[PDB]
């Protein structure tokens, strides 16, 4: 009982213990890689099977191809929705930094989450799904710094 | 097996903590996805 064209687009929790966070959006379910491996999801009685992946890029869809396009501006803050095991999903503003690989430059958020929260949405001010959390460094000092990892539409 | 369970809706939240530095650091992004710190 629902109408024509109902989705429900939000942030999900991916359970075994949280193993990971995903985005729905347009009937697609994004995470990461390294989070399902590949294996087919539940979403209560709905069974999700993988579309797309990439294990260098450490991304994944399900239902559908890669939805999420939008991009860093390079220039202004972020927001990572960050939803944690065992805590409830909360905003954190900052402004990213840079990873500089030999085959270009990435942004990367200096937030430090435990590892259940990968997948969790990096978010533009219009709200758009910039990159997915979870894929980064740990520096000398014991911190980590994600990647805004980003698929291609 | 895994599953999924709703979290929230995906909003920009107004007033919301800043915090975190920016940097900027060399890394290698290896065949297997995994990112690594670049020796000086």
């Amino acid at each position: 009982e629902v109408k024509k064209g109902e989705t429900t687009d939000g942030v999900y929790r991916v359970m075994t213990t949280q193993v990971g966070v995903g985005v729905m959006q347009e009937g697609v379910f994004h995470t990461m890689w390294h989070v399902t491996k590949g294996a087919a999801l539940r979403s209560g009685e709905g069974r999700l099977d993988p579309y797309w992946g990439d294990v260098k890029q450490d991304l994944v869809s399900y239902c559908g191809p890669w939805k999420l396009d939008a991009a860093w501006d390079g220039l202004s803050e972020v927001q990572l929705l960050a939803v944690p095991p065992g805590e409830r999903a909360k905003n954190i503003q900052t402004l990213p930094g840079i990873f500089k690989t030999k085959d270009g430059d990435i942004g990367a958020v200096a937030l430090d989450y435990p590892a259940g929260t990968s997948g969790s949405p990096i978010l533009d001010k219009c709200g758009r799904v910039i990159g997915l959390y979870g894929n980064g460094v740990v520096i000398k000092n014991g911190s980590y710094v994600s990647a805004i990892t980003q698929g291609k539409r | 097996d895994m599953y999924i369970e709703r979290a929230g809706d995906i909003t920009w939240e107004k007033d919301a903590e800043v915090t975190g530095n920016s940097p900027r650091l060399d890394v290698a992004l290896d065949e297997s996805g995994d990112f690594s710190l670049v020796e000086e």
